[PDB]
């Protein structure tokens, strides 16, 4: 589909800024601290992120902010568009299989 | 290149169509109907680009049947008309445009008849009568000439033949057939079709 | 002219009282190479009008050649009538506007002086052939940078003297010295007044970099 | 009227390796255009205590980079609790510089002295590729004095040599560049540590100019 | 052509005494060709509030109906009616939401204080750049005509039906010299007694 | 800009709008459309105003070196042609020209459209202009061959309101003119805002 | 709530999904303009602290959109931030960073230096390469003392003891360099600025309007938003005062509204 | 590439009179972001009962001007006769389309009294098309100039008010107010205002002072 | 747009072309003729770019008579033709092309009948039967289907309008009247239109 | 596969003028694009019997400028029985480039003695400006010795010290300029002759390359 196709040259770095911060974190910690440490943040970030809200409820991601270390930092992405007004919000149970993997 | 038409009374929406399908120089189709039925009370001229109009129509078609079926009453005409502009200027605010010219008539038992002029960018807005495609330059003079609030039926269908024979007279494309329908309180009532031989 | 090619930085003139004084660099840069630094950009046109050109060189040498020679012709003929700086200007207008109508502009911006009849006469020509006369005036970076403090001057005090115009284009030389790629050390004073016409030779600018320690 | 203009350094960098250290060198104009947005920089980035490195082409660029480079490298030898090889900081700009060779411009040579392999001199201009030299030059002015380095440059030369023939070589290509100017910022690195010192006015060395009588 | 041109539309709100006016033309067509002279450019956004918005149909009817999403959950969740302020930096807000790709439209908002009630204008650009002038805003097809109108007539502490006056001539000389704008003009009146909408008689052409 | 013009049995109507816009502002209100090139002969004004004046002007000065050479006056379908080899000459040079030649000759009522372009034609009813589609409409649904003055002259004013009403670049004043065999009369300067006020 | 096939959560930030519109309308036929604001914003380094300027004009491509625009914006008690470029993104710029140092000040309890803004304003430019338009001027006196920064949109910084920015920012950085001292006093300071605005104001089309002005020292915050007002509106001579039944109105609403 | 055209800025503004024809203009001329000069009025008089204004390219301006100039002196060797405001409308729009296909970037309006005493202004476009009206404004601000001129000149939107003739000092008043508005609003205007009466006495010149940028 | 045809018989040669002459979307004139008289016995069916049409007829029709008066013999079919093929590819070469489709037609005492088909590059080639325009996509294969050597001048109008009845139903384009003109050895002969109303 | 392009000299052509004549060189390299199309061109062409030409830019060009030049000296030459200036002789190129400076490109310095003035050394760049020079460089090459020219020149230098001069300053720019190369070709004019001599192999000076170990 055309919609693979970015729009716009920055829109596709900025729809990813934070799987791309992520990354270069993990890339600098591999080239100076080893595999240990993107592997234990990785494993940090996907137990912070199993216990949440269901996805058709927002949730607040406060232990993933803090290890991060996005707790005490905003930027545009926090104010500009807040997840919670969505203004559009699929089936609870449709949404649930979305993230399962079922659909 | 395609045209459609819309006079709406005191109490009726008198809604035409012409029913050439035209690909390059030859009219594939020579009785193509660019009417969807919404509901029982609503109906949606469609016309534009190729397969953006089918798909939309049938999109939102479905989108009102499912709404009938979950709630079991229908879709107001202008919930409607609402509903497909969102619909409409989300997606070509997106990576899949639509293209396709709109205009939805309909008829409530509490607000009576609505006429709804829609673009291919999603700009609602209800009038006593409009036209799309090239013929409506030639058209809405004469609705403007001879349109009054108060206009019978028949006087409706006057009118709509006069614009027909004046596309007939000027528009460079042939349009022979026209599909005319009309919006009561008692449902959608197809006339017969004007036809220029 | 399509291509500027060696082009000239900057000229900046002010009228005081008893004639006017104009400055130019003496740098003729290819593109940012300095190449050339020791071209004078001011010609002496006759005994009461000086010129002063920014861009194509070769452009500026056949302003010159051609100016020369009418000059030389009119004093051949001996009449008793001189050029008057102001009909210099307007020749000079017409021809820029005739070279932009032909789609072959000279690509020089010049600069005209001049002190006849106890008037100081300072003109501007443009490439396309705007033309105007104001007591203060300023080419290619010299509009943005030195034009500021000249009319912030002249509005100040309408009439300067000959020294405190030659002080205040000295100021005005050095800030283009200090801010402008294209600028050159050297320049050149040419002044006019009820003697002649009278060109300086090469002067240099009093640079000042204590801000650099100051980092 | 003269902005969209990416700031870009515009630098005449040169790195020297004499026996035991480097002396790094620099001109001090960046130019936004042909505007002068800075006159007295500092092209000369610390990256580590003993290991310095000079910016050329976008300013952005080069200072973002810059900055990642510093902060991986302090944090290396945090892990290694030793003092970082200049080589080490070579191959990280290297990286940085080929990943996103697409993305950025920046011309950057690193020198610096480290107790292994001593005072060392590295190149990395855009591309991505590094290659260890004796002097290295670089910028928009570097083009104007490789015949001069390549004729004048020895091997076995002092800390004040090296320090005399950076300050010469500068001064022609900012002499000759337009893009170049400002101050000489020199920067020797040894065991016992960086001395800076800054070159303006007369302390800038001077070339006689041709200045031939006619012109 | 232009983006705004391409559905006209012009917007005006000022300013007089304990009070505040806006108003907007009702001409609705694609390019040159009219459709409907009864589009609405102004839409509530409280008692004493309402916000202008001028330039593409469909981008100002979507940011209306966003704004309006936006403003009904902050008033639920606060339970109280919003200021002229808050609701400029949400406009601002939304707009900047957008900001690559922008809504093409550059709403005023008029409104009093609903406390205070101080009159307050303000006008917000393509990207939501707020911009409070105590004399006047303007916004649409027209803005030079505008700007010169209001200038020229304009005066501080404006008797309300005087204010209704001086708002309604400038935006009818004002609308008069543009081609893509007119075909009739809606004026309402704020103050904290009461509000008055008043439809003028304009050139049809 | 539209223009009107037909060829009923007792002449020629001709109507056109006031409005001229650079643009999308509104340059004038006033401009007269209804180039007057003979005491017989007349020519409208659509596209650039600029090239239809002086083009009109130079057809007129043309007429009337004719006139005094042939000690006759010229007939409607020989200016026309002399208009189209003039344009024709200066082809896809950009002029906008759009203009019909109304007059009464030996023949009888002419009526000719001639545009930059380069196709002369005569017909009945003519429309050039952005509204000319609108007017088209409304004379086409109103024309007739056998009409009283009264009547075309309010066919023609109500033709040119409705285009003005539907199109942002038509408006004004109607300038009405009627050519008959003694030569064209200047009807009527309606304004579109009495217009408006009358019909609705 | 939506309807039908929804299926990914909302996805929050910047949406960038409206650049296709834009591109079909100008393939249809040939973008408006938002405000650049015309800027001339100069600032100084004089003995104890930092004097920044700015004027008071915002132009919408040539017309004169707002005479009286704030253009020194507010980022901490001690450090304050001029913009220049357009205006809504140095706004927004200026907003989220003094924001995001109240934050850092906050968790630290100390007063926030001004190569923290610095870098945080650098950092985020050139992630929005330069898409983001917002010259800079930074000034302020931490505990290291005074600094003075000049950030430019694709994220270059560079700490002078004076800089200008904007369109009308070579006039400015012409009056400095003709009258800049080293270690000046508060009201020659300010004196020098005043000029290098007045000068960028009279000869700029850009820049226009009043005469910003905002001392920062160790000891005061001193913001003084009418410090100069050299252009005024010259007196109306003819009164065009409408009165009363002047405009024919077609319709009448009164809604009368409950106090 | 090589543009042969630029914006100088300048806005010109003619009224008519019964016996008097305001022909005034700023005298801002600017290019670019930078201002040339401060002194440049952009209306010029041709004779004791016409003046002219020019706005736009300064080039086209000037050369237009001494062309204009070097006609009239034709006309009046020829015919023996000073050419009339008409008349001198009609020459201007000839030599405007002469150079169709390089147009002059000009906005040109003329000032000045008829054969009956009567103030004419001939407004006329780059391409020379031009008609006769009672008052015009022209150059950067026309568009805000035009509609305070027809509010109060014309009367337009009006109901319900006086048709009061146009006097002198009500007219000088509304042009000095239409230039400080556009001062206020436009940054190609400023500086200072010439004011050209043309009456049957002569031509009067007046300078007012606007607010500079 | 413009359609011209041509059908050649054993003594005639039947041709016939639209009088439809539009404008961006409105038919200005719909009693425009396309047929220019060269001489007593040869027609020029000329269709193409607005002004060069008229003019580019005009002229050769001026040739054609100059050399009737100036010789007191009329040109035949072929000189004709070549002669306008000539000066066709002359002032295509040259600065001025004239874009022009023609189809001249024309009866020679000798020769007998003839049909000659010309696009815009001026390539002659003689024909049974031609068409131009985006008509002759759809009729060329009824003339190939239903063309007989030895057809009758009643059976050449019929497929005429079998032609034309093809054009009413597939093309796009309303071309209700057809101007039918045929040229016997007694001369150009009018013949009644072909309308489709 | 590699044609389709222009041959251009791309040359490094200079001429230093000392006490009683100047000294002319240049390389001996001409390239279509990458492929040296010839290795051993003569760039020095004589236009009178002591005057002589070094050409740079589009080969085309500037042979048929030269020819014509040659062309138009001799019959001037001829005509006023006097050996002709040099001056005049640039004046004639100047005047050919300037005409056709839109037509053709061609950097061309004359150089030559003449009775009245001596040894004069004219540079022509592309523009059709004329300006004297005591030692003049242009081409392709040029620009990596104007570094090296202006340090290494001196006032006075002698005959065999101008060639040794233009000998070290050729060979840098050949040895850098990859549009330069072949052989280095020297003339030096003076009122007793011009005498031409051809340094190839050991002849070219030779300077030390780096040639640090880890490289």
């Amino acid at each position: 589909k055309n919609e693979l196709l970015p729009s716009h040259p920055l829109e596709l770095s900025e729809k990813n800024f934070q799987l791309n911060q992520d990354k270069m974190n993990f890339s600098t910690l591999r080239n100076i601290q080893g595999l240990f440490a993107p592997l234990k943040l990785q494993m940090e970030f996907k137990a912070v992120q199993q216990v949440q809200r269901l996805p058709f409820l927002s949730s607040s991601n406060l232990s993933l902010d803090v290890l991060r270390g996005n707790d005490e930092t905003i930027g545009f992405e926090d104010i500009l568009n807040d997840p919670s007004q969505s203004e559009v919000m699929g089936e609870p149970h449709l949404m649930v299989e979305y993230k399962l993997g079922l659909l | 290149m395609e045209y459609l038409i819309g006079i709406q009374g005191p109490d009726y929406v008198l809604v035409a169509s012409d029913r050439v399908a035209a690909s390059n120089i030859v009219q594939m189709k020579d009785d193509h109907d660019k009417m969807f039925k919404m509901s029982e009370k609503i109906l949606l001229l469609c016309v534009g680009e190729a397969g953006d109009t089918v798909q939309f129509a049938e999109y939102i078609q479905k989108n009102v049947q499912l709404y009938k079926m979950r709630n079991g009453y229908e879709l107001s005409p202008t919930a409607a008309a609402n509903f497909t502009r969102r619909n409409l200027a989300d997606c070509l605010r997106s990576r899949t445009p639509y293209h396709v010219n709109l205009l939805l008539a309909g008829y409530d038992e509490h607000e009576g008849p609505a006429l709804y002029y829609m673009d291919y960018l999603a700009a609602l807005a209800k009038a006593p009568f409009a036209a799309h495609g090239y013929g409506a330059f030639l058209t809405l003079s004469i609705l403007d000439r001879y349109y009054t609030p108060t206009i019978s039926r028949e006087r409706a269908v006057e009118l709509l033949r006069k614009c027909l024979e004046e596309l007939q007279k000027r528009f460079i494309l042939n349009l022979p057939t026209f599909s005319v329908r009309i919006i009561d309180k008692n449902g959608i009532h197809d006339l017969d079709n004007i036809s220029f031989p | 002219t399509q291509n500027p090619m060696v082009t000239g930085t900057s000229v900046l003139g002010v009228k005081f009282e008893g004639g006017v004084v104009i400055a130019a660099d003496m740098l003729g840069s290819y593109g940012s190479l300095a190449r050339f630094r020791n071209i004078s950009r001011i010609m002496r046109v006759n005994n009461s009008t000086m010129l002063g050109a920014s861009g194509d060189y070769a452009d500026f040498q056949y302003l010159k050649q051609v100016l020369g020679q009418m000059v030389i012709d009119e004093e051949l003929l001996g009449d008793g009538h001189s050029y008057s700086p102001r009909a210099i200007h307007s020749w000079l207008t017409r021809a820029m506007y005739s070279r932009r109508s032909k789609m072959n502009p000279l690509w020089n911006t010049m600069v005209i002086g001049g002190y006849a009849d106890g008037e100081s006469f300072l003109g501007y020509v443009d490439m396309l052939g705007v033309a105007y006369e104001a007591p203060s005036l300023a080419t290619g970076y010299g509009a943005y940078l030195a034009q500021p403090l000249l009319r912030e001057v002249l509005e100040k005090q309408p009439v300067l003297s000959q020294t405190e115009a030659r002080d205040l284009v000295e100021r005005c030389m050095r800030v283009l010295y200090y801010r402008d790629a294209r600028s050159y050390n050297r320049f050149q004073i040419a002044t006019v007044t009820e003697k002649g016409v009278e060109i300086e030779g090469p002067l240099s600018t009093e640079t000042n970099w204590d801000i650099a320690h100051m980092i | 009227d003269w902005e969209s203009r990416e700031v870009s350094t515009g630098t005449t960098i040169m790195a020297v390796q004499f026996d035991g250290g480097v002396v790094l060198g620099a001109d001090s104009r960046t130019t936004t255009g042909s505007y002068i947005a800075n006159r007295v920089t500092d092209k000369l980035t610390p990256i580590h205590d003993r290991i310095f490195c000079c910016r050329s082409g976008s300013a952005a660029d080069t200072q973002a980079v810059a900055d990642a480079v510093t902060y991986q490298l302090g944090f290396h030898s945090i892990e290694l609790n030793e003092p970082p090889l200049v080589h080490t900081a070579a191959s990280l700009f290297k990286e940085m510089c080929y990943r996103y060779r697409e993305d950025l411009m920046a011309g950057i040579i690193i020198a610096g002295w480290d107790p292994q392999e001593g005072g060392q001199v590295y190149s990395v201009p855009m591309g991505g590729m590094m290659v260890r030299q004796s002097f290295a030059i670089g910028g928009s002015g570097s083009s104007y004095i490789y015949g001069y380095v390549d004729a004048t440059y020895r091997e076995g030369m002092t800390k004040e040599e090296c320090l005399q023939f950076t300050a010469n070589a500068l001064a022609l290509a900012m002499e000759r560049d337009g893009s170049s100017g400002g101050v000489i910022r020199l920067a020797a690195i040894a065991e016992s540590g960086v001395e800076r010192q800054v070159l303006l006015g007369d302390q800038i060395p001077k070339f006689a100019v041709a200045t031939l009588p006619p012109a | 052509m232009s983006i705004m041109s391409y559905n006209g539309g012009a917007v005006m709100a000022m300013k007089g005494k304990n009070c505040v006016a806006i108003a907007a033309d009702r001409r609705f067509g694609i390019q040159a060709q009219m459709v409907t002279t009864d589009f609405q450019k102004i839409f509530p956004m409280g008692d004493r509030l309402y916000i202008g918005l001028a330039g593409l149909a469909t981008d100002v009817q979507t940011v209306a109906q966003r704004l309006k999403f936006r403003l009904n959950l902050y008033e639920l969740k606060e339970g109280r009616q919003i200021k002229p302020y808050t609701l400029m930096s949400m406009v601002a807000n939304l707009l900047y939401e957008k900001r690559f790709g922008p809504y093409y439209t550059e709403p005023v908002i008029a409104g009093l204080d609903p406390k205070t009630f101080k009159p307050f204008i303000c006008s917000l650009d393509l990207i939501g750049c707020p911009m409070v002038t105590d004399d006047f805003v303007v916004s649409g097809t027209c803005a030079e005509q505008m700007y010169g109108m209001c200038e020229s007539l304009w005066e501080p502490n404006m008797d309300p039906d005087h204010l209704f006056e001086t708002i309604s001539q400038a935006m009818l000389n004002a609308v008069d010299r543009d081609a893509v704008s007119g075909m009739g003009v809606i004026v309402h009146i704020i103050e904290k007694d009461k509000i008055t909408t008043r439809t003028l008689k304009a050139r049809m052409d | 800009t539209t223009t009107l013009a037909f060829k009923f049995r007792h002449g020629v109507i001709v109507a056109a709008d006031s409005r001229a816009t650079a643009g999308a502002y509104i340059a004038s209100q006033t401009v007269k459309k209804v180039i007057e090139i003979n005491p017989y002969l007349l020519g409208t004004m659509a596209g650039g105003a600029a090239d239809c004046s002086f083009w009109e002007r130079l057809l007129a000065r043309q007429c009337r070196i004719y006139e005094l050479r042939n000690k006759e006056r010229i007939s409607v379908a020989a200016a026309s042609k002399l208009l189209a080899n003039m344009v024709y000459q200066y082809k896809g040079m950009g002029l906008s020209m759009g203009t019909m030649i109304c007059g009464w000759d030996k023949r009888g009522p002419g009526l000719y459209y001639v545009d930059s372009e380069g196709n002369r034609i005569s017909g009945a009813t003519f429309s050039v202009g952005s509204g000319s589609v609108y007017a088209y409409g409304v004379m086409d649904r109103g024309y007739s061959y056998d009409l009283e003055v009264e009547q075309a002259y309010d066919l023609a004013r109500r033709a040119i309101y409705q285009a003005t009403y539907r199109d942002a670049y038509s408006g004004g004043a109607v300038n009405l003119y009627h050519v008959r065999e003694d030569g064209w009369i200047r009807v009527s300067s309606d304004n579109v805002a009495d217009l408006h006020e009358k019909y609705s | 709530m939506a309807a039908v096939s929804v299926y990914a959560p909302p996805v929050g930030g910047f949406s960038f999904d409206n650049c296709r519109r834009n591109a079909v309308l100008e393939a249809d036929f040939a973008l408006p303009k938002v405000r650049k604001t015309g800027t001339t914003i100069a600032g100084v380094v004089y003995k104890d602290g930092i004097v920044l300027g700015a004027d008071t004009r915002a132009t919408e491509g040539m017309v004169v959109a707002d005479k009286n625009c704030s253009k020194i914006h507010f980022i901490s008690p001690n450090i304050y931030c001029c913009g220049a470029g357009t205006a809504a993104d140095t706004d927004m710029t200026t907003q989220l960073i003094s924001s995001n140092l109240e934050l850092h000040s906050l968790s630290t309890g100390r007063l926030p230096r001004v190569v923290t803004a610095n870098r945080m304003l650098k950092q985020m430019l050139f992630r929005y390469q330069g898409y983001i338009g917002a010259a800079l001027v930074l000034g302020g006196v931490d505990v290291t003392g005074p600094h003075l920064y000049s950030i430019y949109p694709h994220g270059s910084t560079d700490k002078l003891p004076y800089v200008t920015m904007g369109s009308g920012s070579l006039a400015a950085m012409a009056v400095f360099e003709d009258k800049f001292r080293p270690d000046m006093e508060e009201e020659e300071a300010k004196n020098l600025v005043s000029e290098a605005i007045a000068a960028g104001i009279f000869n700029d089309l850009g820049s226009g309007s009043n005469i910003d002005l905002c001392v920062i020292s160790k000891n005061k915050l001193d913001f003084l938003r009418p410090y100069t007002v050299p252009n005024k509106k010259g007196t109306r001579l003819g009164r065009y005062r409408c009165e009363k039944g002047t405009t024919a109105v077609l319709t009448e609403k009164i809604t009368p509204l409950e106090i | 590439r090589f543009s042969p055209y630029v914006f100088n800025g300048g806005t010109i503004l003619a009224i008519a009179g019964e016996d008097f024809a305001i022909v005034a203009s700023d005298t801002r001329l600017s290019e670019g972001f930078s201002i040339h000069t401060r002194d440049s009025p952009k209306c010029y008089k041709l004779t004791d009962k016409t003046v002219i204004g020019c706005s736009g390219f300064h080039g086209d301006c000037l050369t237009l001007t001494k062309i204009i100039e070097a006609r009239l002196k034709m006309y009046k060797h020829s015919n023996n006769k000073a050419m009339t405001t008409g008349a001198i409308a009609a020459m201007l729009s000839t030599i405007l389309y002469s150079r169709r296909f390089f147009p002059y970037y000009v906005y040109n309006i003329i000032g000045g009294l008829d054969e009956e005493g009567k103030g004419a202004v001939y407004s006329f476009d780059p391409v020379g098309s031009y008609q006769r009206d009672s008052f015009k404004a022209g150059g950067s601000a026309s568009a805000m100039l035009q509609p305070l001129l027809d509010n109060q000149v014309g009367f337009k939107n009006m109901q319900n008010v006086e048709h009061v003739p146009l006097s002198l000092d009500r007219a000088m008043r509304l042009v000095k107010d239409v230039f400080i508005s556009a001062a206020e609003r436009d940054v190609y205007t400023g500086d200072a205002l010439r004011i050209c009466i043309v009456t049957k006495e002569g031509i009067r010149e007046e300078t007012v002072s606007l607010r500079k940028d």
